[PDB]
């Protein structure tokens, strides 16, 4: 073994003597257990960032090489696991056995590497599948206000996920502990953890360990894309990673610009979402989504971090907060969110179905702030609000999903009141599901609406057996 | 006359009502640019004092 | 154990050179006898080099000389936790600043240290019963949760903070810790004697970090308070409250001992460690397996904007928020809490149940109704309002006063015995003046009552 | 061939000490073989003493040990230029991305070199039609000259850029050089196979170095397909087209370097040298008397802010700018360009004629009028105002919506077809509703469409 | 804004007729104005009655930061030692203090806020309290003081309120109007303002303009969005007389009537009473706005009115 000596040391940042043959960017292992990351190789001496408690460590302390690029274990052994960014297990259900690992830092996919992204990822949630569709290897933003709906969006999706043949990665970073013991419980209910990795940073966790979260959480992620799988990734949330990588920025008196950040804070996020992609034939065909989130204040888009994600990101999901906190969740705000891949992430149903949806809801809400033509968009606005209002915990399949789409759309639900189309929607599903399900299985087998004249009818046929209020 | 005053003073309601909501909503605009303005003021003037600190030493 | 020489002096910071391979960890405590009597205490911050270790005093550093011996306690500043500390007043390092004698604790905890490991944590949110109608039904608290209290001068936050104490030793068993974070002096002695009248006292220890002290001691003062409310989640099981006041002076605290170890700033000139700082002490109040440690926490907002990095930070962590408004308590209303604009997090369906939270948006849409008619009301009069209004506004007004609530620790203000009402009682009382059953009942009947069945047993007396 | 061993590593930036009377000069291309494998490139920057060299490097620094031996290569990173980089795809170094085999170039140029002398340079007074109602009337384009896309974040710039390429390099004689510049790589793999069906791709030469690559990468990129173009223009006498999307990168990534290189910050945290990198640069993109470019950068504006040292210091390189605002885009009004802030040093008499001239002018009056008022119209509406204000009020909505326009690129977005104005049109168009012969027709009408005669086929059908 | 054109003119109104002796500083200000001062003051024949001192903007800093030590010690001299009255003028004052923060950090000192040296008040201080009336002798000292960036919370003109008696507060709004001097009749502040030193009239005046001025400020807001008829009758009243008296303030200037384009006028105070309690009173109503721009009595005004 190589050994070093620490000379200095403060706020979990440290210089060491020795480590002569060192790499920049090593792995390095301190006397107590704790690990450390090589940083910058001086001409006598070795920067080390600590990852991990640093209470122990002091002047006289001992550091050894590992002799391996910093890296975290990957694979199936993972799955349904509570790690936190170096992959030490925090569930308390024994080691991770694995042989394969990856690197923290790994370059993106090249240009002839890439294919132009064609396969839904559904999420299961109406407002977000019609209007703001996300495909197999797109970046999408969530972004918005604290307690908008940002995390319940990420776990309804990975929920909705159960036998689909995707792994899934829910990168916590200086969230509660509460809130992702809360998460994994969801995800245990749901029967979702079984094919879901959870990497948690709290925010008791020093910065460097906020930092490196991401990166892991990517690593882990990229291990099923390369060999041909589809992976989902969650960083909850890139503000928290921003703002610990300032703390370690300021700490080595780096120039601080724009509210105090370093000029390399785009080039953290920009390098991290790149490696989300969706791969060609030639390289597997593997994909890995990726939904950053951001958290603003007083829901400013405008500022310097989220600008940053939004210049990342193929297109955004924002959250209004006026919109969550009167009883329309999830609340997307149909004006500014928008999906880059669009049409090409839905299948041909959906797409035919809510081709105009987000636009013509745009309108609503314009005209909402304000004659008999317009008096009748305003009337069929309140419906098809109604039906994108959608509880938590509780995914919709892709076929229902169309079907109701396609009755408030149409105007079957018209001469229903406002308050009766949430009751109407679930009622006709379960008239759908049970008897008329030849229409459904035609959805979901070929992804193509099934004939005009036959659903109309059958709609028709369930609005005789309902009564309204 | 009485029914069209009534009708000026119900007009005027409406429309004091609704630049009373404008107010409000311009107000909330300012303010969120006042704020900003406030914290990039503070973060730019102590980090020029600090900046200037580290150049001697 | 290890023993140095003071080489520096630099106001509130004291650089200490140790002999080679025995130096102090980073927080530990590390003691210096005064020249003059006394023992300053200073807790390690950074190892500079050359054996040179760089300390934040808890105290004055005038007097102080080069070369005098300092000694390692081999630990972080370590405190007394149990029932000793208990109906008494502590200071930074545990020390009795009440002048009423021996401290006998059997054990001594420090107060740096991790969060609790993620496999002793809760993983459901479960109401506090307070006891309070107006914070159980319209922002209750979770187990293991963090609430805001906003509110002006003399508008009832002691008396609140008093009813908590009371409530929850009386119903649930569990005790409590105030932790004031830079504590006027004339206000701790008040405090001190104001428990002591209420009787909330011998439930509560008290750790004051006044604010003639420096800022390394109003930095750590909140752990030391946190430490003691730790042991009875911990060891004896309890669902504790953790009282600070104010957690803003927490921050700037923490920005003051950043300014004197000479770190570069951050934005709107924070130290750059503000949500490392935040988080370790925030996460460590939470719901265990064992217990939890719910904490009320008054903040102040900085040029009132909540976006500033204080109590945006400060916002990330909270549940809820108990917001008091003056107005309320002009008009008798007590406790003064604005059922409009404080919230909670955790109601909703999941946590509490179904009709919980009917009947909560239910009184809250009839109170935003009666809210928006003022300016309608006093120029136009009744007459104006349309039948449908009229009954919104006359249950609002009994809905207003049936919030209000006669308090234990209020008994010589009011008059009245107080009154503890459950959950079920509350929801059950407002679902039936939504329903208008009382209707026909007078106002003053719905006024400073307990459970339903206190106000039909008033409306005879009138 | 030179060597020279490796002292520090930080960051993007190496340390090598050479021999002394072999050092290396600045801007000087040096390899280093790796311990893992292959070959990284690295700069050399800033002479420090004691003959060593600090350099940035072009790609990652991680698992590089301090004494590996580093090669000078005598000269600074030289790239293929001619005939055989059309049609191809590379990145920094001048190495083939697109997996087509060797480029079998006969010459390779210095991606540095200094700016072309007075003498040589050339002026653009003749203006380049580009489709664009907004463009072509209030800030035209000028044929040889330099071209500014300004933009926040997702307001229009790639769209626009991608909207000019369709428009203008399509049915261009000459060829075409596309520089992508710290953006998505996603992008650029579109871009090729869109160019590729079209057969646009036979005369375009392209290079990425996009915002996955390390800032040394990010930063020179440009010159890479820069030194290109000025192949075509200087040695073959071409009309060539230069798009760059995004300028602003190149200087972001000279801030990373530029303070791990130990450089003093200047205002909100930039390089020194911004302004002198800049030039550098910028001054080779020109038209000279052998041949001309014509070059069209997006340029990204952070956090909205115009006045941010990066967007400001590019305005002195721009003949014409295109001024994106995000308030126009959550409008629906695209492309999103300010017609007041968007300016053209060819917007005179001379060059496009009295009537462009005095139409373009009565416009922004109109317009210059409206934003007067929107303090008055936020709060009042249109109520309160003039008759005279009412219908400047009234033809200025129209003006702003008959500027917007359906984009070929956007067709994916919107799903209307996109629509190519001619001057001619443009001018008659916004003439016509100066003179108030379309004050009849409704504003929607005006909205998305590309001719006046579509604006009066579209109110028929409304 | 107007600092060293009322200097200007207060050594044309108050040096000119007096008895005793004075002092000019020319403190890092323009070389031009100090060549145009000089020979102003020689053809009048002050120049016999005062000692010139020059360290102006072309000089480096060290000149600049003990100019004003040079002429304060002449007139320090005429103070103690000599039994006579000084008038002592400094333009500008500022330089002193930003003389001293362009040496600060090249001595070794950690900056203060917005760029200035720590010993802003101390030095400032030092200087300050030797210009002063004693005993022995009188000093009455003018001193122009550069507000930077139009700002008054500047720790330089900020700390330069403490040394002073008497403040005349000029803005730019009331110079972009035109509105010359364009003095802040409600910021600038004197010691002296109060019925035992100018009588109960002149303070009642005064007071009144006052209250008149700063009720329009407060209409100013509301009038520029909701309109001009929505006021009371007071009001209306208000706004009339409130922009009168603002023009009756300005004045023209004998030292800027290349500016002007007009003769300078001088007005006595009983006159100047007179004139601001008659619009108070509201005996002229009927002039236009433009009657009281620009003249010195009330009698001006009235026989202005009869031109437009
Ligand atoms: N569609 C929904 N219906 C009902 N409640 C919701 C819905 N989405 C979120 N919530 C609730 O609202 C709160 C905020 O959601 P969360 O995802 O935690 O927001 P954030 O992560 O942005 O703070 C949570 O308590 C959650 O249970
Ligand atoms: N629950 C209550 N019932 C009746 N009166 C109250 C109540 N709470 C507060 N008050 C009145 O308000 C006064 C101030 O209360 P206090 O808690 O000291 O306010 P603060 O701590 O905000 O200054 C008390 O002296 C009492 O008269
Ligand atoms: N001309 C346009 N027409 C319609 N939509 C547009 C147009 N330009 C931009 N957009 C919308 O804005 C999004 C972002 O555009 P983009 O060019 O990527 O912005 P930037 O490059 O400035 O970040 C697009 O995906 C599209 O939804
Ligand atoms: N009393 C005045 N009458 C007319 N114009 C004036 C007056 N005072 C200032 N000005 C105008 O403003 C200009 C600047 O005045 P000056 O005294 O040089 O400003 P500063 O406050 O910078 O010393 C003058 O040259 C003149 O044009
Ligand atoms: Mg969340
Ligand atoms: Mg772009
Ligand atoms: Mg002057």
């Amino acid at each position: 073994v190589e050994v070093g000596t620490v000379i200095q040391v403060g706020d979990g940042i440290a210089r060491v003597h020795g480590l002569e043959k060192v790499m920049a960017g090593e792995l390095l292992e301190f006397e107590n257990g704790v690990m450390g990351m090589a940083q910058n190789l001086e001409e006598d001496n070795v920067g080390v960032v600590i990852l991990g408690p640093y209470t122990e460590i002091r002047e006289g302390t001992q550091v050894k090489r590992t002799g391996r690029i910093m890296e975290v274990p990957v694979g199936e052994a993972l799955l349904g696991r509570v790690v936190n960014p170096l992959g030490q297990p925090l569930d308390g259900r024994g080691p991770i056995e694995t042989a394969e690992y990856r690197p923290i830092e790994s370059p993106a996919p090249g240009v002839m590497d890439r294919k132009s992204v064609h396969e839904p990822l559904q999420t299961g949630i109406k407002a977000i599948d019609s209007m703001i569709p996300i495909g197999r290897g797109q970046r999408e933003l969530i972004i918005g206000d604290r307690q908008t709906g940002k995390t319940t969006i990420a776990i309804d999706t990975i929920i909705n996920q159960k036998g689909q043949d995707v792994i899934c990665i829910y990168v916590a970073i200086g969230q509660k502990q509460s809130t992702v013991a809360g998460v994994v419980e969801t995800l245990r209910q749901h029967d979702a953890l079984d094919y879901t990795i959870v990497v948690t940073a709290s925010a008791s966790e020093p910065a460097p360990l906020l930092y490196l979260a991401p990166y892991a959480g990517c690593a882990m992620g990229e291990y099923f894309m390369y060999k041909g799988k589809h992976a989902l990734v969650v960083y909850d949330d890139l503000s928290k990673q921003a703002a610990a990588y300032r703390e370690l920025s300021l700490l080595l008196r780096r120039p601080p610009g724009r509210e105090a950040y370093p000029g390399d804070v785009f080039y953290l996020h920009s390098r991290l979402l790149e490696r989300a992609a969706k791969l060609s034939d030639e390289k597997g065909g593997g994909s890995l989504t990726a939904l950053p989130f951001i958290e603003t204040q007083a829901g400013d888009v405008s500022a310097y971090i989220p600008t940053n994600v939004i210049s990342i990101t193929d297109g955004q999901i924002f959250l209004e907060s006026d919109l969550f906190y009167s009883g329309v969740r999830p609340a997307v705000n149909v004006g500014i969110s928008v999906s880059r891949v669009g049409g090409a992430a839905q299948i041909k149903a959906m797409k035919k179905v809510a081709g105009t949806l987000r636009l013509d809801l745009a309108q609503y809400r314009e005209l909402q702030a304000f004659d008999k033509a317009t008096q009748a968009k305003l009337n069929r606005g309140e419906r098809t609000v109604e039906i994108l209002k959608q509880d938590e915990h509780k995914p919709m399949p892709v076929e229902e999903q169309v079907i109701s789409i396609y009755a408030v759309t149409n105007g079957f639900m018209d001469d229903i009141p406002v308050e009766d189309v949430r009751r109407f929607e679930e009622e006709l599903l379960s008239f759908m599901r049970a008897n008329k399900d030849s229409l459904l299985d035609h959805i979901r087998q070929t992804g193509e609406l099934p004939d005009t004249k036959e659903l109309d009818a059958a709609i028709e046929e369930f609005k005789k057996g309902f009564t309204p209020s | 006359l009485l029914d069209a005053k009534a009708s000026e003073f119900g007009a005027r309601m409406t429309a004091m009502g609704n630049a009373t909501d404008n107010a409000t909503e311009m107000l909330e605009t300012l303010t969120l640019q006042f704020n900003r303005a406030r914290q990039a003021a503070i973060t730019q003037e102590i980090a020029e004092i600090v900046a200037g600190a580290n150049a001697l030493r | 154990m290890n023993k140095g020489r003071i080489i520096q002096v630099m106001g509130p910071v004291v650089d200490i050179q140790f002999e080679s391979g025995q130096l102090p960890d980073i927080y530990n405590a590390i003691t210096i006898e005064r020249p003059q009597g006394g023992t300053l205490t200073v807790e390690a911050a950074v190892h500079l080099g050359d054996n040179v270790v760089r300390c934040v005093a808890m105290a004055s550093t005038d007097g102080l000389v080069r070369g005098l011996e300092a000694v390692d306690t081999g630990a972080p500043i370590s405190v007394p936790v149990g029932k000793a500390t208990l109906g008494r007043v502590f200071n930074v390092l545990g020390e009795p600043i009440d002048e009423q004698g021996e401290v006998n604790a059997e054990e001594r905890h420090p107060i740096h240290r991790p969060a609790p490991e993620f496999e002793e944590l809760s993983t459901a949110d479960e109401i506090l019963e307070t006891g309070i109608k107006v914070i159980d039904l319209l922002a209750p608290y979770a187990k293991g949760g963090k609430i805001g209290l906003f509110g002006g001068a003399g508008v009832g936050k002691t008396v609140l903070i008093q009813e908590l104490i009371n409530n929850v030793a009386q119903e649930h068993g569990g005790l409590s810790v105030f932790a004031g974070v830079g504590e006027r002096t004339r206000e701790g002695n008040d405090l001190y004697h104001e428990m002591k009248d209420s009787g909330v006292i011998s439930k509560t220890s008290m750790v004051f970090g006044q604010m003639n002290e420096p800022p390394g001691a109003r930095l750590r003062v909140a752990l030391t308070g946190l430490t003691m409310a730790e042991y009875f989640r911990d060891r004896e099981g309890q669902d504790v409250l953790l009282f600070i006041d104010n957690i803003f002076r927490f921050t700037q605290a923490g920005s003051e001992v950043s300014a004197l170890l000479g770190r570069m700033p951050s934005a709107v000139g924070y130290q750059p460690t503000l949500a490392t700082e935040m988080g370790q002490l925030q996460e460590r109040i939470t719901s265990t397996k064992k217990g939890s440690i719910t904490s009320i926490q008054a903040i102040y907002v900085p040029a009132d904007d909540y976006t500033d990095p204080a109590p945006a930070t400060t916002f990330a962590h909270l549940d809820a928020t108990t917001n008091l408004e003056r107005k309320l308590a002009e008009m008798g209303i007590y406790p003064a809490v604005d059922p409009l604009a404080s919230t909670s997090r955790i109601l909703s369906p999941a946590v509490v149940g179904e009709e919980h939270y009917r009947v909560a948006r239910g009184v809250q849409q009839v109170l935003q109704r009666y809210n928006d008619l003022q300016d309608i009301i006093a120029i136009l009069g009744m007459d104006e309002l349309s039948d449908e209004d009229k009954l919104i506004v006359a249950r609002a007004r009994k809905i207003q006063r049936f919030l209000s609530q006669p308090f234990h620790v209020a008994e010589q203000f009011t008059g009245m015995p107080g009154k503890y009402v459950p959950v079920k009682e509350t929801v059950r009382g407002f679902k039936e003046i939504l329903e208008g059953k009382h209707d026909n009942l007078p106002e003053e009947a719905f006024y400073m009552v307990g459970t339903i069945d206190e106000a039909v047993e008033k409306a005879k007396k009138l």
